[PDB]
RNA sequence: GCUAAACCUAGCCCCAAACCCACUCCACCUUACUACCAAACCUUAGCCAAACCAUUUACCCAAAUAAAGUAUAGGCGAUA
RNA sequence: GCUACCUAAGAACAGCUAAAAGAGCACACCCGUCUAUGUAGCAAAAUAGUGGGAAGAUUUAUAGGUAGAGGCGACAAACCUA
RNA sequence: CCUCCGCAUAAGCCUGCGUCAGAUACACUGAACUGACAAUUAACAGCCCAAUAUCUACAAUCAACCAACAAGUCAUUAUUACCCUCACUGUCAACCCAACACAGGCAUGCUCAUAAGGAAAGGUUAAAAAAAGUAAAAGGAACUCGGCAAAUCUUACCCCGCCUGUUUACCAAAAACAUCACCUCUAGCAUCACCAGUAUUAGAGGCACCGCCUGCCCAGUGAUCACUUGUUCCUUAAAUAGGGACCUGUAUGAAUGGCUCCACGAGGGUUCAGCUG
RNA sequence: UUAAUUUAUUAAUGCAAACACCUGCAUUAAAAAUUUCGGUUGGGGCGACCUCGGAGCAGAACCCAACCUCCGAGCAGUACAUGCUAAGACUUCACCAGUCAAAGCGAACACUCAAUUGAUCCA
């Protein structure tokens, strides 16, 4: 069943194709041991909040990295004004950063290159995200 | 909402605000959306003994007291204590309770909204106008020195000025607040200079803003909204004529302080540089700018400072240190 | 109401009239006040003693009631401890 | 409704048989199937999928011999008519078979791997790994379901212990027991994708009606809102 | 003075009472009225009323009357 | 029994040009571009001229099938006895 | 004088212009109206067949060359059983479906203009307006929304859609739909569709021939390989930051967009020349 | 359809029953089903408004100026007899609501404020 799950979840609550599906698990074994609610939200969140295609997911290895990472890289990031959501066209006015740059580098890698801030500022900001969710 | 007047707040800063401060406007604009750093201001008709050592032992420090003993490596309001916590602290005081007196012990309120407060150099037997006072936070930091013979409260909205009798009722004791010891209205500021003119020592002018701060998390009577899009138009006129009305009430040798919320340049510089100017041509009076680079420099280790204005000293938001912005210029009339 | 029924071609009683009002036998019709149990934090006593009344009604009001019941509930009643007992009779009523 | 199935016939026949045009209609009478109606008539030949099916009062492996080899209308692949004994069939034939030539089926399991060769249908356990199989069965005497349509091959991928993994020609691994017979080689009319219809004619003479005028916003659907994401959607530039 | 007008009785209605129908011959479920060959049981819904509508909204069941439009039920409303 | 689509077994397509065809001209046949007539009309959609197609995704006779919470559709919200 | 009709069969209808005698949507005292009487004769057509097994790969096209594709319209045998005959039914007409004796609808064979079938004008006059024709000086689109209609029979383009084809029966035939080709998604399979099929298949869709451009979120530098990094565990109160494993059997990306172009069109616009009330 | 109410139907899953199917219960989706779309503001988009109190505003008992132009309210503070009871009255033009109060019992030696608010059912 739990296998079963995850593969239904994913074609049908997440719309993604067979051959997709197939290569997200050859890639990503821990999609199996996640629980569906929280695979389902990291889903949805790079769907429509990062406004990333399926295609984009499935070759990024998006749903390898854990969910707070994620809130963490991409929530700095908006509020920091660098990545904007794209629009109903889907649109953009500046290029987002690509997710290589941000999800598959070093913490000091995407602070240098991408985000632009020193350490001490993102350090206090995972405490504020933190409490955030505490609250939800 | 069809479209959130919190999205145009974002839009409408991110144009200006990005120009204005270059790199500095992401630092800016992440410290903006995050959550405010709060200071507790200790009610001193309460017991300040008390409640500062209890408030030292959640590791907060009282930066208004280290500012007092690098002041002398004029002077700053005396009688105000401010607790805060470390640079890269995100910790929250506890909800303030009642004392045994029945005043409340402590005021959670924004630590850069005392800066203007200190700025404007207060000495004992000074009568003194707020010509914004409503909600509160700065005008309770005037009766907190006990250095105001008479002071003045207004506000235009008696809805506003309502939550102040609140916040007087709660801090402030009746003895204190006697026959026109405490004066509170609900008239016109603009209006001040004909009802008054020289009888206030020092004016404080807080005049309506675009709270950056306030319209990018609160939609309710959100200045950003459609309907009010004509009231931030003539907003820039009406910032000038509040200004230059405290300005005619303040007696020649007096000390005025006008701050602002906003980041803007526009009602922040101009302002004061539009105040001087009617003033100097309609009623022939000349007002001096007062210096803050020694203000700006005591406050450095607590606040930062953007060091490019012209005129006034301008509080930014830093991630580190989460205070609300804050522009403040102090100036004198000469005649 | 039902005129007539479909079952007895009777005339029927409404019977929310019967859960909220009094008829004593004279004629009147006795109430209690409205939002009398509510909010009385908020109220004077003065106000709240006026809502505890027991109050009567209208002769409009009371013509409505008594179309709204049959002739049952408008008979004398010898009730064995009868509060309302010795207000079901009018005396000294001139017109 | 008054619908009855032609496929009534119960005894083999090399005979064309005539068959009746369904229209993607059913038995009740109402369409299951859209885009199938009225092309040109056809007979349908009979095909005998087992090749290991030995005569009457006859066992063991048999040979028959190519009569002819034959367009057919009903499959891509062409067929071919075998005789052996007394007996003519028609079977699917491959790549490479002419007439004049000779076939065999065995069920015979070698301890040593035979030489495969392209007209012969044998067992798996039989066949050497890597060889170009067709018209495979799942189970043993079945009959063949699985690779039977024009040019295509399975590759016999491995052979376990009485199980033989083979290669379906859509990439797809399937498990079979060794005692399951399989025809070598690639299946007859290759380049048969390569044809090009050419005009709306062509179709309907293959007995494909026209697709719907209707149009439709998307095949897939459109990716169910979570409960805090909504705000995401529906941005406006300005 | 034309067109016309006029008429009284075929029959019908409600009751009461009484429990009705049923082959000249021949033909008639196949294309009925054509002599003659290898399978039935299964909640009614809805209008309508509630001044909308979404729970709900009388409808024969073993013979008058009375209990009684009472006890009860019910967006405790309409109503039952 | 009209019509939309299908099933079964049928029928029709002159002449001329064409390397030879969902080819061209053009009958019969099918359709209905434009104009005029007609508007209680010949007609609850016709007439005359002019047109589009006319070996084909053609036209058509016979019998059968799909039925309204539905059928059928080269989607016109088309057709399912004006 | 007309014949774009006729004769026959099918289907449909059912006595519906035969004889006699009567009263009486132009009329004949005659009608197809009323009543009575009579009539369609089988060879044509319909109405068929003992059983059980068993047989039936090779089109048609003058069927011979030649050439195919969409792959096709007609065949028996062995054994048993079997001896009585020409029954029954349709056969008429000026006819059916359209409320009518309706300028409509109506399959096939033969006649392709008739050997068969019919009559546009009740009589008169020669007004206007109206309709259909014919002819017209000089001019030749000046008309008009528009060369609509007529006369004449015409060129060169532009836009749209590849094309043949389909659509609102009864105001829209088109730029809409479909369409070859291309692309996406789904499916590893038998006895009632798909299919007596099987991934070069089938279904659900998008776009519209062809032809030409447009293709990486596959981990970065340095010299296939070392090393932090990414991912997982454990230590650590728990962490910070340390110890161990893996990323080396493979990856392609667009139901993406533009660009000319041949042919075609009762499509929309412009135009040459002629032509015509 | 991203309106409300449903999952009777179908499909899957889990738990019971039974020793895979069927049945009962629950969950998840697909497919539908039933029903509605308040009022003011040219009409449309962006807005505003709907209840209570004050002024222009009836010059002087009461009432009365729609629409408009402005303001405000959706609290708070002090008591803790802000207990109980009861003549007579007022009343937002009805009703429902709302308001004042003598005397008396019991205490002591029926608060300020312009509004500062919500019926029935039901829990
Ligand atoms: C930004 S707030 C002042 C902030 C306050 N002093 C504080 O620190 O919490 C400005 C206030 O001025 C009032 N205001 C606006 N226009 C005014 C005027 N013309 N005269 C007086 N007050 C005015 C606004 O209603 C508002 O309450
Ligand atoms: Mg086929
Ligand atoms: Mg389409
Ligand atoms: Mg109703
Ligand atoms: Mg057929
Ligand atoms: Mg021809
Ligand atoms: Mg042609
Ligand atoms: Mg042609
Ligand atoms: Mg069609
Ligand atoms: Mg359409
Ligand atoms: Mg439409
Ligand atoms: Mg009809
Ligand atoms: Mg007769
Ligand atoms: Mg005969
Ligand atoms: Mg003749
Ligand atoms: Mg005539
Ligand atoms: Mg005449
Ligand atoms: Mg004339
Ligand atoms: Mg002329
Ligand atoms: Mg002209
Ligand atoms: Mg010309
Ligand atoms: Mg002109
Ligand atoms: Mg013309
Ligand atoms: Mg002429
Ligand atoms: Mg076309
Ligand atoms: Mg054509
Ligand atoms: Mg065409
Ligand atoms: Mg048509
Ligand atoms: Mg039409
Ligand atoms: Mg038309
Ligand atoms: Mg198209
Ligand atoms: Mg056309
Ligand atoms: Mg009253
Ligand atoms: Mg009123
Ligand atoms: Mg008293």
């Amino acid at each position: 069943q739990d296998i079963n799950d995850t593969v239904r979840l994913l074609k049908e609550k997440c719309l993604f194709t067979v051959q997709q599906v197939t290569k997200i698990l050859h890639s990503c074994p821990s999609v199996l041991r996640e629980d569906l609610g929280q695979l389902e939200y990291k889903f949805q969140y790079a769907y429509f909040r990062m406004g990333i295609k399926h295609p984009d997911i499935v070759k990024s290895e998006y749903l390898q990295y854990s969910l707070t990472k994620i809130k963490q890289r991409h929530i700095y990031l908006e509020r920091l004004g660098r990545y904007q959501t794209p629009d109903k066209k889907g649109q953009t006015q500046i290029p987002n950063p690509l997710l290589k740059d941000i999800l598959r580098v070093s913490e000091a890698e995407f602070l240098a290159r991408t985000a632009c801030t020193s350490v001490e500022e993102f350090q206090v900001f995972k405490k504020l995200l933190a409490r955030e969710e505490e609250e939800s | 909402p069809k479209f959130p007047a919190v999205r145009l707040a974002l839009q409408n800063f991110d144009m200006t605000y990005s120009v204005q401060f270059g790199d500095l406007w992401p630092s800016i604009r992440v410290s903006l959306l995050s959550e405010q750093k709060y200071g507790a201001l200790v009610n001193n008709f309460a017991a300040w003994d008390h409640v500062s050592a209890k408030l030292e032992q959640l590791s907060a420090k009282d930066f208004v007291n280290e500012a007092i003993s690098h002041w002398e490596l004029w002077a700053c309001s005396p009688n105000l204590r401010c607790f805060t916590f470390d640079r890269g602290d995100i910790s929250r005081f506890p909800p303030a309770r009642p004392g045994s007196l029945g005043v409340m012990e402590y005021y959670l309120m924004d630590a850069a909204s005392l800066l203007p407060v200190l700025a404007l150099g207060l000495q004992p037997g000074d009568i003194v106008l707020d010509l914004c006072a409503a909600p509160g936070g700065k005008t309770l930091a005037l009766l907190q020195t006990g250095c105001c013979r008479n002071l003045a409260a207004n506000d235009l909205s008696p809805s506003r000025i309502a939550r102040l009798q609140k916040i007087l009722h709660s801090y402030v004791p009746e003895e204190i607040r006697d026959g026109n010891q405490v004066r509170v209205t609900s008239w016109d500021g603009r209006k001040w200079g004909e009802l008054e003119g020289d009888t206030y020592d020092r004016v404080l002018v807080d005049v309506p803003c675009t709270t950056d701060r306030h319209s990018l998390h609160e939609e309710e009577n959100n200045i950003f909204k459609r309907s009010r899009k004509k009231e931030r138009q003539i907003l820039p006129v009406l910032q000038v004529q509040l200004l230059a009305a405290g300005l005619l009430a303040t007696k020649p040798g007096g000390h005025v302080v006008y701050s602002t919320c906003s980041l803007s340049h526009l009602q922040n510089e101009y302002v004061v540089q539009g105040a001087i100017e009617l003033l100097a041509n309609q009623y022939s009076i000349q007002v001096q700018v007062e210096d803050l680079t020694h203000f700006r420099r005591v406050f450095m280790d607590t606040f930062c400072f953007f060091s490019s204005c012209q005129v006034g000293e301008l509080v930014i938001p830093n991630l580190m240190a989460n205070f609300g912005p804050m522009y403040f210029c102090k100036m004198r009339r000469l005649t | 109401l039902t005129y007539f029924s479909a079952r007895k071609g009777k005339r029927k009683t409404v019977k929310a009239v019967i859960d909220r009002f009094l008829r004593l036998h004279c004629g009147l019709w006795v109430r209690r006040k409205a939002g009398y149990k509510k909010k009385l934090w908020k109220k004077t006593p003065a106000r709240k003693k006026r809502l505890r009344e027991f109050v009567f009604c209208n002769k409009t009001q009371s013509k409505l009631l008594d179309k709204m019941t049959t002739s049952f509930w408008k008979r004398r009643n010898w009730y064995v401890d009868d509060p309302y007992q010795k207000y079901h009779d009018r005396t000294n009523l001139k017109v | 409704a008054n619908f009855v199935s032609w496929k009534s016939r119960t005894k083999y026949t090399i005979t064309p048989v005539k068959m009746r045009k369904s229209g993607g209609r059913d038995h009740t009478g109402r369409i299951r199937v859209h885009g199938i109606g009225g092309g040109h008539k056809q007979r349908y030949r009979m095909i005998d999928f087992l090749r290991f099916r030995p005569e009457e009062t006859k066992s063991g492996p048999f040979e028959e011999k190519v009569i002819q080899v034959r367009y057919d209308p009903c499959r891509s692949a062409d067929i071919a008519l075998v005789a052996g004994g007394s007996r003519k069939r028609w079977i699917i034939a491959t790549e490479n078979m002419q007439a004049g030539d000779t076939i065999l089926n065995s069920n015979h399991i070698g301890r040593m791997a035979v030489a495969a060769r392209e007209g012969d249908a044998h067992p798996l356990g039989a066949l050497p790994v890597g060889t170009l199989i067709n018209n495979v069965e799942s189970e043993p005497g079945r009959g063949a379901q699985y690779i039977r349509a024009a040019g295509t091959c399975g590759v016999l991928l491995r052979k376990v212990n009485g199980t033989a993994i083979i290669q379906l020609p859509s990439k797809r691994q399937m498990q079979v027991l060794e005692t399951c017979v399989a025809t070598v080689g690639r299946v007859s009319n290759v380049d048969h994708n390569k044809r090009v219809i050419g005009k709306a004619g062509r179709n309907r003479w293959l007995g494909k009606r026209p697709n719907s005028g209707r149009w439709h916003r998307k095949g897939g659907w459109a990716g169910r809102k979570i409960r805090p994401l909504p705000p995401m959607k529906s941005y406006v530039k300005l």
